[PDB]
C-alpha cells in the first residue's frame, strides 16, 4: 500500500523513465549536467565571497571610538537644549539618536523637552524643514 | 500442525473447508447442513491421518472405518464414499506399499503413457493400481526424465532436480518414508567470493541482500499497485521493472544531492550579498571616521554647530559600528551552517561498480530459481505459486535423486529407446507410433483406449515437431504452448579425490566480473559423501556455456576455485560431467517459467484433456481420449518434482473415472 | 520458478 521505505516510485516519475528505452539514460544525465552546473556556480561565489572577505580584514577595530559612561542629569544646560535643536533637524523623530547626541539626557525627557520648549524654540517649524529632506 | 488438522494440511487441504474438487463429488454434502459437512471433514480428515501414519502399506475401506469412531463410524456410505474418493485422487495408497488386496486377474482399459519421466511413473502405478493396463514409452535407455543422476565408483551426482523443497505438505514426505532415500539438510550459510579470490565482508554482503530483497518488493509495487504491466503495447518482464526501479532509485540520489547543492548556493548568495552590505558598511565607516578627526581638529571652546558636528558624527559612526557587528554576526551563523553542510552530504552514488557486481549474483541465483533471464518472466505472475510453499528445511538426495524414479518403476510395463514420433487420437480409440532410438528404421504401433502424454514442453515447443498429433492440437492448446517459458539451467560436477573446500559449507558463490556473465559457474555445492564439487550455470550464462567443449568449462571451473582456495590446493579432478538440457532432444529445456504474457492460467490449459470429433458425422460427442500431465500441468507446482508427480496422480484419477467410471459421486 | 535454497 506504500513501498518499502527508501524507495522512490512515484506515477510521475516512472512513465519519464519509459516514454522510449533512451529517455532513462537521458533524465539521468540531465541530472548530472545540471548537477554539475550548480558545482560550478559555487565556486565562483565560494571565490567572490572569498575576496570580500580579504576587503575585510583588520574588521573596523582601528575605526572605533570609547564608550562614553555618562550618568544622566536633569536640568538642560543651554548647550544641552542648543544641541537638541540641531540635533531635531538632522534626526527627526528619532529620539535615541537625539538622546546620543546629547548623552546625559535620556529619551523621555527628549520626549518631554519637545513638549515644554516647542513654542519657545519653534519647534515643528524645525520638523518642517526636516521633513523636506 | 498436528493432530487430523496436520494431515490436511500435510495433503495441500484446508481442514476446516471442503474444496472446490470436493464439491463436485460430494454435492449433496456442500449444499447440505453445515453440521454434516463437518462430518463429512472430520470423516475425511482422520483418513489422511491414517494413511500417513503408515504409508508403507495399503489403506483398505474395512481398516479405515474400523479405526474411526462413533458417530462418524455410522453412514458406512459415506466412508465408503470418502475412502473411494481419496484413494481415486491419490491422496492415499500412492507410492510403493504393501497391497492388502492384490491386483485383479483381469484388467480393464488400455492406456500407454508417454515418457517415464516422474510423472509419467506418477500416473502409470496408479492406473495399474486401478486394474488398468498400462504401459509407458520412453525414448530414453532409463527412467526418471529429469531425474538423472550420476553414478560412476562412488561418485554419485543429480545431474537433474536434486532438492526437496520443504517436508510441509510434501508428498516427497510420503515418498521418503517408502522408498529410504538419504536426504540431507541444506545448511543455508552461503558465503560469497568475488573474481579475485576474497571473500565479500559481511557487512557488504548483508548489505547487499537486502536491497536485492527490497528491490524485488519494489517491483511488487509497480505491479499490483501501480498497474505497471504494459508498456509500447507489450508485457513488462521482471527484467524491466528491475531496471526501472534501479533506475528510479539512481535518480533520486542525484535528486537528493541537487537539493544538498542547492541549498548551499542559497547560503552562498545570502552571505556574498551579506558580504556587500559589509564592505559598503566598512566603507561608510572609514569616511565618517575621517570627519570625525577631521571635525575634531577644530579645537575648544568652539560654538555649539562646530560641537554638535562632533558629538553628531560619533552617534552616526557608533551606529555604523553597532551595524556592521550584527553584520559580523550573522556572518558569524552563516560560516558555520556552511561547514554544516559540507560534513553532512547525501551519499555519493546508489550503487558502484562493486555493489552492482555482488546485485547481479542475487539475481543469478534469481535466475537459477527460475531458470531463465529475467527478461522474460511475467512481472505479475511468476511467483504466483508463491503462496503454497512447502514448510521446513530444503533437503538433497544423497544417494542419487534416481533411486525414487527407479522405485517407482518397479513391475511396470516400460519401453526403453521407444521414441514416440506420432498421436493418432480418434473417436474409437488411439493408436501410438512410435520407433527405435538405437536403429531408427524399426517401427512400433501401440493401440489403446487412451493416451497420457508427459512430454516436457520443450519437446511439445520444438519446431519442427519432434512428435505429430493427428488431428493436430486445437489451437487453444498450441497457443498456451508458446505462450509458456521453458527455461534453461546446467549444472557442471567436478569430481576430485581430496575435500579441499570448508565440509561445513555446502554452498558458496563466486561473483560474476560482469552482468552478462553473472550466471556463468556462480555457484558451488558440497553435497555429497564423496568429494564432489557441483557448480551451477542458470540464467543466460545457461544456453551459451552449451557451445563450449567440457574442458573449457572444466578449465574455467577449476580458475575460479584456485583464485578462491590457493593455485596449488585444487587438484586436477578425476570425473567431470557437464550437462545440456537445452540440447538434450528428450528434454529441450531444464524446467518452466511463468513467461511475460503468460499466466498460471496457461498450466491449466496444458492440464485439460482432448476430446476428439466423431468418427461419423452426427455420432455422439464422444470420450476424451488424450490426455496431459507432467510439470508444465500443475498451476500451484510447476516445474519441480513434486509438481510433476501430484499432476501424474491427478491424471490416473481422471483416467480412470473416465474409464472406469465414477461410483462414488451418488 | 519463485525462490530456492530457502524456507520460506
Ligand atoms: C537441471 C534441473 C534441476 C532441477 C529440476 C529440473 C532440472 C532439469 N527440477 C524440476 C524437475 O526436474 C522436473 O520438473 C520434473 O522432473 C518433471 O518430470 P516430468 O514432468 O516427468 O518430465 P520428465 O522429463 O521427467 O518426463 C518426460 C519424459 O518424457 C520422455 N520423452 C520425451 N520425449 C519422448 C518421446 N518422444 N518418446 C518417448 N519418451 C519421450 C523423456 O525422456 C522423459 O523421460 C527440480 N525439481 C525439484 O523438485 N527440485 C529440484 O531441485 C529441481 N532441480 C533443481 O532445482
Amino acid at each position: 500500500r506504500k513501498p518499502p521505505k527508501g524507495m522512490f516510485l512515484s506515477q510521475e516519475d516512472v512513465e519519464a523513465v519509459s516514454a522510449n528505452a533512451t529517455a532513462a539514460t537521458t533524465v539521468l544525465r540531465q541530472l548530472d549536467m545540471e548537477l554539475v552546473s550548480v558545482k560550478r556556480q559555487i565556486q565562483n561565489i565560494k571565490q567572490t565571497n572569498s575576496a570580500l572577505k580579504e576587503k575585510l580584514d583588520g574588521g573596523i577595530e582601528p575605526y572605533r571610538l570609547p564608550e562614553v559612561i555618562q550618568k544622566c542629569n536633569a536640568r538642560w544646560t543651554t548647550e544641552e537644549q542648543l544641541l537638541a535643536v540641531q540635533a531635531i533637524r538632522k534626526y527627526g523623530r528619532d529620539f535615541q539618536a537625539i538622546s546620543d547626541v546629547i548623552g546625559n539626557k535620556s529619551v523621555v525627557q527628549v520626549k518631554n523637552f519637545f513638549v515644554n520648549y516647542r513654542r519657545r524654540f519653534n519647534i515643528d517649524e524645525v520638523l518642517q524643514e526636516w521633513e523636506a529632506e | 500442525p498436528s493432530g487430523v488438522e496436520g494431515a490436511a494440511f500435510q495433503s495441500r487441504l484446508p481442514h476446516d473447508r471442503m474444496t472446490s474438487q470436493e464439491a463436485a463429488c460430494f454435492p449433496d454434502i456442500i449444499s447440505g447442513p453445515q453440521q454434516t459437512q463437518k462430518v463429512f471433514l472430520f470423516i475425511r480428515n482422520r483418513t489422511l491421518q491414517l494413511w500417513l501414519d503408515n504409508p508403507k502399506i495399503q489403506l483398505t475401506f474395512e481398516a479405515t472405518l474400523q479405526q474411526l469412531e462413533a458417530p462418524y463410524n455410522s453412514d458406512t456410505v459415506l466412508v465408503h464414499r470418502v475412502h473411494s474418493y481419496l484413494e481415486r485422487h491419490g491422496l492415499i495408497n500412492f507410492g510403493i506399499y504393501k497391497r492388502i488386496k492384490p491386483l485383479p486377474t483381469k484388467k480393464t482399459g488400455k492406456v500407454i503413457i508417454i515418457g517415464s519421466g516422474v510423472s509419467g511413473l506418477a500416473a502409470a502405478r496408479q492406473l495399474q493400481s486401478f486394474g488398468m493396463d498400462v504401459t509407458l514409452l520412453e525414448a530414453r535407455d532409463r527412467v526418471g526424465g529429469r531425474v538423472a543422476t550420476f553414478r560412476k565408483g562412488n561418485y554419485v551426482a543429480d545431474l537433474g532436480a536434486m532438492v526437496v523443497t520443504g517436508l510441509g505438505g510434501n508428498p516427497m514426505a510420503v515418498v521418503s518414508k517408502q522408498v529410504n532415500m538419504e536426504l540431507a539438510k541444506i545448511k543455508q550459510k552461503c558465503p560469497l567470493y568475488e573474481a579475485n579470490g576474497q571473500a565479500v565482508p559481511k557487512e557488504k554482503d548483508e548489505m547487499v541482500e537486502q536491497e536485492f530483497n527490497r528491490l524485488l518488493e519494489a517491483t511488487s509495487y509497480l505491479s499490483h499497485q501501480l498497474d505497471f504491466n504494459v508498456l509500447n503495447n507489450k508485457p513488462v518482464s521482471l527484467g524491466q521493472a528491475l531496471e526501472v526501479v534501479i533506475q528510479l532509485q539512481e535518480k533520486h540520489v542525484k535528486d537528493e544531492q541537487i537539493e544538498h547543492w542547492k541549498k548551499i548556493v542559497k547560503t552562498q548568495e545570502e552571505l556574498k550579498e551579506l558580504l556587500n552590505k559589509m564592505v559598503n558598511l566598512k566603507e561608510k565607516i572609514k569616511e565618517l571616521h575621517q570627519q570625525y578627526k577631521e571635525a575634531s581638529e577644530v579645537k575648544p571652546p568652539r560654538d555649539i554647530t562646530a560641537e554638535f558636528l562632533v558629538k553628531s558624527k560619533h552617534r552616526d559612526l557608533t551606529a555604523l559600528c553597532k551595524e556592521y557587528d550584527e553584520l559580523a554576526e550573522t556572518q558569524g551563523k552563516l560560516e558555520e551552517k556552511l561547514q554544516e553542510l559540507e560534513a553532512n552530504p547525501p551519499s555519493d552514488v546508489y550503487l558502484s561498480s562493486r555493489d552492482r557486481q555482488i546485485l547481479d549474483w542475487h539475481f543469478a541465483n534469481l535466475e537459477f530459481a527460475n531458470a531463465t533471464p529475467l527478461s522474460t518472466l511475467s512481472l505479475k505472475h511468476w511467483d504466483q505459486d508463491d503462496d503454497f510453499e512447502f514448510t521446513g528445511s530444503h533437503l538433497t538426495v544423497r544417494n542419487g535423486y534416481s533411486c525414487v524414479p527407479v522405485a517407482l518403476a518397479e513391475g511396470l510395463d516400460i519401453k526403453l529407446n521407444t521414441a514416440v514420433r506420432q498421436v493418432r487420437y480418434t473417436a474409437s480409440g488411439c493408436e501410438v507410433i512410435a520407433v527405435n532410438t538405437r536403429s531408427t528404421s524399426q517401427t512400433f504401433i501401440y493401440k489403446c483406449d487412451a493416451v497420457l502424454c508427459t512430454l516436457p514442453l520443450g519437446v511439445l515447443k520444438q519446431q519442427p515437431p519432434a512428435v505429430q498429433f493427428v488431428p493436430p492440437l486445437p489451437e487453444w492448446k498450441t497457443s498456451a504452448v508458446q505462450r509458456m517459458g521453458f527455461g534453461n539451467l546446467n549444472k557442471v560436477v567436478l569430481c576430485f579425490d581430496r575435500v579441499f573446500w570448508d565440509p561445513s559449507v555446502n554452498l558458496f558463490g563466486h561473483v560474476g566480473s560482469t552482468t552478462a556473465s553473472r550466471g556463468e559457474l556462480f555457484l558451488f555445492w558440497n553435497l555429497y559423501k564423496a568429494p564432489i564439487l557441483l557448480a551451477l550455470v542458470a540464467g543466460e550464462a545457461a544456453g551459451i556455456m552449451e557451445n563450449i567443449s567440457d574442458d573449457v568449462i572444466v578449465g574455467r571451473c577449476l580458475a575460479i576455485l584456485k583464485g578462491i582456495f590457493g593455485s596449488s590446493a585444487v587438484p586436477q579432478p578425476k570425473e567431470t560431467v557437464v550437462s545440456r538440457w537445452r540440447a538434450d532432444p528428450w528434454a529441450r529445456g531444464s524446467y518452466s517459467y511463468v513467461a511475460a504474457g503468460s499466466s498460471g492460467n496457461d498450466y491449466d490449459l496444458m492440464a485439460q484433456p482432448i476430446t476428439p470429433g466423431p468418427s461419423i458425422p452426427g455420432a455422439p460427442q464422444p470420450i476424451p481420449r488424450l490426455f496431459f500431465a507432467g510439470e508444465h500441468t500443475i498451476r500451484n507446482y510447476p516445474a519441480t518434482v513434486h509438481g510433476a508427480l501430484l499432476s501424474g496422480l491427478r491424471e490416473a484419477g481422471r483416467i480412470a473415472d473416465q474409464f472406469l467410471g465414477a461410483m462414488y459421486t451418488l | 520458478a519463485r525462490t530456492k535454497q530457502t524456507a520460506r
